[PDB]
DNA sequence: TAACAGCTCTAACAGGAATA
RNA sequence: AUUCCUGUUAGAGCUGUUAAC
C-alpha cells in the first residue's frame, strides 16, 4: 500500500543561444555562445539614458561603468560563472549616454518625498522624464534611480511605486530598468551584473535565450489575479499572458487584462471566452492566421464549470485545450533516496491521482554547477533546505502528464528578469501576476496589451 | 489477460482487418466504417444510431442486415456491412467472417446461448480469428464466467483469444481513434472526439533513485461512531463553545456526531435535550471526508487523539493544524535518542528542546505537523517536521533562530529526522509495518485506525 | 504532430529519457526500442517491420 | 519609428552591408510592439542611392 | 444570509545568498 | 525595485454542512 505510481524525471530543458548552440545553464551559455539574437544583430549597439536626482547621478555612471568590466562572483559561486562585461559577453557595445540624453530628476520630487504622496511622486518622475519623450530614437533603455530617501513612498497600503511608474511609462513606449540602492548594496557583484546586463539587453529588443526546440504551434496561456483592498469590499484583478512562439525565429510574450467589476477571481462565461478569443486573435496575428493545435492554460485557482465551457467555446475542434491549475501550497514534500546527499531532482513529476500530479519544479540540477564540476546544484539552498513540490490539477487535457509537465518545466526557465537558474512557476504565471499588480494599481491600462519587455 | 495499452497497439498495427461485435463511440465506429477500416461489424441490439452516424459522416446509406444477403455481401468483398444478429442465416456469415479476420467484442457479457454456440462453432476451424479474439469489458472481474470459460477454451484450442480490460466502449473507441492515422479533414471535423470534461489519465505501474514522501497510508476503510439525537436545533458554534467550556474526554462534531464515552455525552448535554444515542457506520471513510469538511476535521482529530494517546509527546494546535510537540519534561526519553542523533550536527548529540539563544523567555522544541490528506480515494497522514515555540503568538520573535537551526537540514538530515519522527510516533520502522492505534479504548464508541508505518514512495520506471 | 519536426523529436526524446531509456544514438537502442514496443512478440514485430519496409513505398 | 542618423553616415561612406544592418537595427522600437502592426513600410531616401 | 469546517491565495513585512 | 521565495502576521474567495428568511 506504500507503493505509488512510478515517478518520471523530466530532463532539464535546453535553452537556445547564438548559432543555435543549446545549453541548459543560461548564463554559462551566454558566456560561451552569446545572446540568441546576436546572429540577427537585432539590438545592435545598446544606447541607454539616465533619470535620477543629480546628487546620485555618479552612482549610475559607476554601475554602468562597472557593467563594462569583468566581475567574479563571491556569493552563489557554485552556480554563477565569471562575468566578462557587456561588450564581450553579449557581443554588443555598451554606449555611454551623452549629456543631452542624461536627465536630472526635477527638484520638487524631493519635496513631495516629505509629503508621502506616492501618486504625486510618480507623476513628478514622469514629468522629469518628459524631457526624454522627444528623443525616443536616441536611447533604448532608461535607468530610473530611486534613492533610499524616497523609501517612505516606495511601498505603502494601496500603492506600489515601481508598479505605478511602469504603468505610467508603458503607454509611452519606453522601457525602464528601475535601479534602487539594493543593486548597489548587494555584495556579490557578478550576480547583480548578470541581472542588469540580461535585463538591459532584453529590454533593448534582443532575446538573451529561447527555449530550445520549442513548438511554434502551441500557445501557453497563463491567468493570474491580484487584490485591491476596496473600502467597502474587495477587488480582484485578473490578467492573462501568452508565451507562444511565432513562425519567425524570435518568440513572443504578451500580457493583457481580462476585461467591469469582479468580487471573485473566477472569470465567468462571457469574460473567459472574451479573453480567450483575444488570445486566439493574438496568436493568429503572428502565425499568418493558423490555428493553435494545442493550448495550455495555467490558472492559480481551480476552473469553474462555466469557465471550462467558456474556454472550450472559444476555439475550434482542432485545438487541444489542456486546462491546468497550479497549486504552490501542498502538504506533500519529497526526499530523494538511492538517502541522496542532494535533494530530489528538478522535474521529477509524480502522478498522484487521475488529474492530480506532483511536479518538483524546485530541485537539484545535474551539470549546471561551475565550482566542483559534476555535482548537483540546489538554487534555493539558501532559503529552504528541501524543495517544495507544486501540484498540478488537470481539468481538460485528454491525456498525458508529460506534455504539461515538460511545458511548465521549460517555461520556468525563460524569465529574463530572473538572474537565477529557474523559478517556482512558469513565466506565464509570474508575468500574469506582475501585470495583475500593474493593472490593479492603474485602471487605465485595460484597453491595450503589452509586451513582457516593458514590465520585466 | 493483457493490458489495454498492448491491446490498443495490436489493434492499431492491424486494424484494416478486424471485426466488431457489439454517442461518441457509435459515431466514431461509423467514422471507422467510412474510412474503410474494420469492414465488418456485428451487433445484437437495435442501435439504429450506427447507420445514422454513418450517413451523417458520409452522406450515403449503410447496408443493414434477406436469405443470405450478409453472405453475398461478405463473399463479394463489398464492404462495409452492418449485420444484426437479432438473437442460421448469420451463422454461415459469422463462420466465414471468423475465417477471414479476427474479432473484437465489446458491450457484450455473453449470457446468450445462441451467440455462445455461434462463436464456439466459429472457433473450431483450422484458421479461425487469425489475428485474435478480443473480449473487452469495462472491468475484468465483473465479467460473466461464461466469457472467461470461452476465452480459456479458445486459448486451449490454439487460437490467440484474449480478455483485456478497458474502459467504456465509447471511451475505448475514442482512445483508439485518437491514434488512427491519415484521416480526412471532414471526418475529423464531424467527430472531433467530442470533449473530455471529466479528465482521468491512468496512473502508471509501480515500476522499479526513488523518492520517499512523508505520506503514511491509512487502510482503515470504515469506522464506527456514535450519534446523539436532539429535540432542538443546534449550531456548530454552540457545540464548539460547549466543548471549550466543558472539555469532555470525547470528540464531537455536527453532521450530532461523537466518538468517546457516553458519560461525557451526558455531561456535555443534559437529559432533556438528548433524545437517544445510536450508532453510525461510515462505510467509505475517504468519500465521506472528501464530501463533508466536518467529517474531515472529525476524522483528522480522531486520528490525532489515537496517535498521541499513550505516548509522552504533547499535542498542540496552530491555525487549526495539529502538532506533535515534544514536552520539555519528557524530552530525555530514550525513544527520542534517535531524534537526538538526527538533529545532531556532524554526528553528535543534538538538542531537541531548549532556550532560543537571543530571547528572554521563548523556549523552542522540535515537532511535526500531522495533517490528513484525502487524495483520490486514499487517506494519507502528512508529517512535516517543524520547530515549535512555546508562546504561540511570539513565534516570529524566533524567526531568525528558526532559519538558523534548519539552514542545513538537507536531504540526508531531513531523511534522518523524518525516520526518527516516524519511529517516535509509531514505535516501528517502515518495514512490514501496519501498526494499529485506538482512541478511547475504554469507551462504548471507540475508533481503531490501522496506519501503514512505511511512508509512501515510488521508484522511477526503467528498463 | 509529425515525426520529422525538430520540436516533436526533442519532446519525444526527452520523454524517452524521462523513463530512464537510453539517451541518444547509442548501441543497443534500436533493438531496445523494438523489444520495448513489441514486448517480445516476434509475429507483431515482423508484421510492423513488413509494413514499414513494404513494397509500395519503394521507388 | 525613425531611422538612426548613423544610417546617413554609412550611406555617405558607401557601405551597403552596414547600411542594411543599421536599417534592421532601427526596427527594435517596433519589435517591442511586433504584435501591434502587420506590415512595415520601410522608406529609403534618394540620398542612399549610392548603396541601393 | 449567518455561522461552522477545509483549500488556497494574496496582502504586507523581513530577509539571507546555494553541502555549510 | 538585478534577482530568488523562505518565513511571519492577517484577510478574503471558493466550495461544503447546518439554521433560517
Ligand atoms: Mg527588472
Amino acid at each position: 500500500l506504500s507503493q505509488l505510481a512510478a515517478h518520471s524525471t523530466i530532463p532539464e530543458p535546453l535553452l537556445l543561444f547564438k548559432d543555435n548552440r543549446t545549453d541548459t545553464h543560461p548564463l554559462r551559455g551566454l558566456s560561451q555562445y552569446g545572446p540568441y539574437s546576436a546572429c540577427f544583430n537585432l539590438p545592435g549597439q545598446v544606447r541607454l539614458a539616465y533619470l535620477a536626482p543629480t546628487e546620485h547621478m555618479r552612482k549610475l555612471d559607476a554601475i554602468v561603468r562597472e557593467l563594462q568590466n569583468p566581475a567574479t562572483p563571491k556569493e552563489a559561486t557554485n552556480y554563477y560563472v565569471e562575468y566578462g562585461g557587456f561588450e564581450k559577453v553579449f557581443k554588443v557595445p555598451l554606449v555611454m549616454p551623452q549629456e543631452h540624453l542624461r536627465c536630472l530628476a526635477l527638484d520638487e520630487c524631493h519635496g513631495v518625498a516629505a509629503n508621502g504622496n506616492g501618486l504625486a511622486l510618480a507623476d513628478k518622475i514622469v514629468q522629469s522624464m518628459s524631457g526624454l519623450f522627444r528623443q525616443k530614437h536616441a536611447f533604448d533603455v532608461l535607468l530610473v534611480y530611486l534613492p533610499a530617501s524616497w523609501k517612505k513612498c516606495f511601498e505603502y497600503d494601496g500603492f506600489d511605486l515601481h508598479d505605478r511608474i511602469k504603468a505610467k511609462v508603458a503607454p509611452l513606449n519606453l522601457p525602464i530598468q528601475i535601479i534602487n540602492d539594493t543593486a548597489l548594496t548587494r555584495q556579490c557583484r557578478a550576480n547583480v551584473m548578470w541581472g542588469v546586463s540580461v535585463a538591459l539587453y532584453a529590454k533593448a529588443g534582443g532575446i538573451p535565450w529561447k527555449l530550445a526546440d520549442w513548438d511554434k504551434d502551441e500557445a501557453y496561456i497563463g491567468l493570474s489575479y491580484a487584490i485591491k483592498k476596496n473600502a467597502e469590499g474587495q477587488e480582484y484583478t485578473t490578467c492573462c499572458s501568452q508565451v507562444f512562439d511565432p513562425d519567425g525565429t524570435g518568440f513572443e510574450f504578451v500580457a493583457y487584462d481580462t476585461r467591469d467589476r469582479k468580487g471573485n477571481p473566477y472569470l465567468s462565461y462571457q469574460e473567459m471566452q472574451s479573453v480567450l478569443s483575444k488570445s486566439l486573435h493574438l496568436y493568429q496575428s503572428s502565425h499568418n492566421g493558423r490555428m493553435p493545435r494545442k493550448i495550455f492554460i495555467h490558472k492559480t485557482t481551480h476552473f469553474t464549470e462555466d469557465e471550462i465551457q467558456g474556454a472550450f467555446d472559444s476555439f475550434s475542434s482542432s485545438t487541444e485545450i489542456e486546462l491546468v491549475q497550479i497549486i504552490q501550497s501542498t502538504n506533500w514534500y519529497g526526499l530523494k533516496v538511492d538517502p541522496a546527499s542532494y535533494p530530489v531532482d528538478r522535474g521529477l513529476y509524480q502522478p498522484l491521482t487521475e488529474s492530480e500530479c506532483l511536479l518538483w519544479t524546485q530541485g537539484s540540477v545535474m551539470g549546471v554547477n561551475q565550482q566542483n564540476p559534476g555535482q548537483p546544484v540546489f538554487k534555493e539552498a539558501a532559503l529552504t533546505p528541501l524543495p517544495n513540490p507544486i501540484m498540478l490539477r488537470r481539468f481538460s487535457g485528454n491525456g498525458g502528464w508529460h506534455a504539461t509537465c515538460s511545458s511548465i518545466l521549460a517555461l520556468t526557465k525563460v524569465d529574463w528578469n530572473n538572474n537565477t537558474l529557474y523559478k517556482k512557476l512558469p513565466v506565464t504565471l509570474v508575468y500574469s501576476q506582475v501585470f495583475a499588480d500593474v493593472v490593479k494599481q492603474t485602471p487605465e491600462i485595460v484597453n491595450e496589451i503589452y509586451d513582457y519587455r516593458f514590465f520585466m | 489477460v493483457l493490458t489495454d495499452n498492448e491491446f490498443y497497439q495490436h489493434y492499431l498495427q492491424n486494424s484494416q482487418h478486424m471485426m466488431w461485435f457489439l454517442n461518441i463511440g457509435h459515431r466514431v465506429l461509423a467514422a471507422l466504417l467510412e474510412m474503410n477500416q474494420t469492414k465488418v461489424v456485428f451487433t445484437t441490439n437495435f442501435d439504429d444510431v450506427i447507420e445514422t452516424a454513418f450517413s451523417d459522416i458520409s452522406g450515403k446509406h449503410l447496408s443493414v442486415y434477406g436469405s443470405y444477403a450478409a453472405l453475398s455481401a461478405l463473399n463479394t468483398e463489398a464492404f462495409p456491412i452492418y449485420a444484426k444478429i437479432h438473437g442460421r442465416e448469420i451463422h454461415k456469415c459469422f463462420l466465414a467472417a471468423a475465417i477471414r479476420f479476427g474479432l473484437v467484442v465489446s458491450g457484450y457479457s455473453g449470457r446468450d446461448e445462441n451467440v455462445m454456440t455461434m462463436l464456439r462453432a466459429a472457433i473450431d476451424q483450422n484458421n479461425a480469428f487469425p489475428h485474435g479474439l478480443y473480449w473487452t469489458v469495462p472491468s475484468i472481474s465483473k465479467s460473466e464466467p461464461a466469457v472467461q470459460d470461452l476465452i480459456t477454451y479458445a486459448q486451449g484450442k490454439g487460437v490467440r483469444a484474449y480478455l483485456v480490460e478497458t474502459g467504456t466502449f465509447d471511451e475505448m473507441l475514442s482512445k483508439i481513434w485518437r491514434q488512427v492515422k491519415d484521416k480526412p479533414a471532414a471526418i475529423d471535423a464531424k467527430v472531433r472526439t467530442a470533449r473530455v470534461c471529466p479528465v482521468s489519465i491512468p496512473l502508471p505501474g509501480p515500476g522499479k533513485p526513488a523518492l520517499r514522501t512523508n505520506a503514511l497510508p491509512v487502510v482503515t476503510q470504515s469506522i464506527r461512531c456514535g450519534v446523539v439525537t436532539l429535540a432542538s436545533p443546534i449550531t456548530f458554534s454552540e457545540l464548539k463553545e460547549r466543548i471549550s467550556q466543558k472539555s469532555p474526554k470525547a470528540l464531537l462534531t455536527y453532521t450530532v456526531l461523537f466518538l468517546g464515552g457516553e458519560p461525557e455525552i451526558r455531561k456535555i448535554f443534559s437529559n432533556d435535550e438528548i433524545n437517544s444515542i445510536g450508532q453510525y457506520y461510515i462505510d467509505e471513510i475517504a468519500q465521506s471526508v472528501a464530501a463533508s469538511t466536518f467529517l474531515k476535521s472529525f476524522v483528522e482529530e480522531a486520528i490525532l487523539t489515537a496517535l498521541l494517546r499513550e505516548k509522552p509527546i504533547l499535542h498542540r494546535v496552530r491555525h487549526r493544524t495539529h502538532y506533535a510537540v515534544i514536552p520539555n519534561a519528557s524530552a530525555k526519553d530514550d525513544r527520542f535518542l534517535d531524534l537526538r542523533k538526527a538533529v545532531g550536527f556532524k554526528g553528535d548529540l543534538g538538542y531537541i528542546t531548549g532556550n532560543v539563544t537571543n530571547a528572554k523567555e521563548l523556549s523552542w522544541a522540535e515537532a511535526v505537523s500531522i495533517r490528513l490528506e484525502e487524495r483520490g480515494g486514499k487517506l494519507w497522514i502528512m508529517l512535516k517536521p517543524e520547530i515549535w515555540i512555546k508562546p504561540l503568538d511570539r513565534r516570529e520573535e524566533a524567526t531568525d533562530f528558526i532559519r538558523s537551526r534548519r539552514r542545513y537540514r538537507f536531504n540526508q538530515c531531513s531523511y534522518q529526522i523524518l525516520d526518527a519522527w516516524i519511529k517516535i510516533l509509531f514505535g516501528s520502522i517502515g518495514g512490514g509495518g501496519t501498526v494499529n492505534i485506538s482512541c478511547f479504548p475504554d469507551a462504548e464508541f471507540k475508533a481503531e485506525f490501522e496506519i501503514g508505518t512505511r511512508t509512501a514512495f515510488s521508484l522511477g520506471v526503467g528498463y | 504532430h509529425d515525426i520529422n519536426n525538430h520540436a516533436i523529436k526533442s519532446k519525444i526524446q526527452s520523454y524517452m529519457d524521462s523513463k530512464g531509456f537510453p539517451l541518444q544514438w547509442s548501441p543497443e537502442e534500436y533493438s531496445f526500442y523494438f523489444e520495448l514496443v513489441f514486448r517480445d512478440d516476434y509475429e507483431a514485430q515482423r508484421k510492423y517491420l513488413l509494413e514499414a519496409l513494404a513494397s509500395r513505398k519503394v521507388s
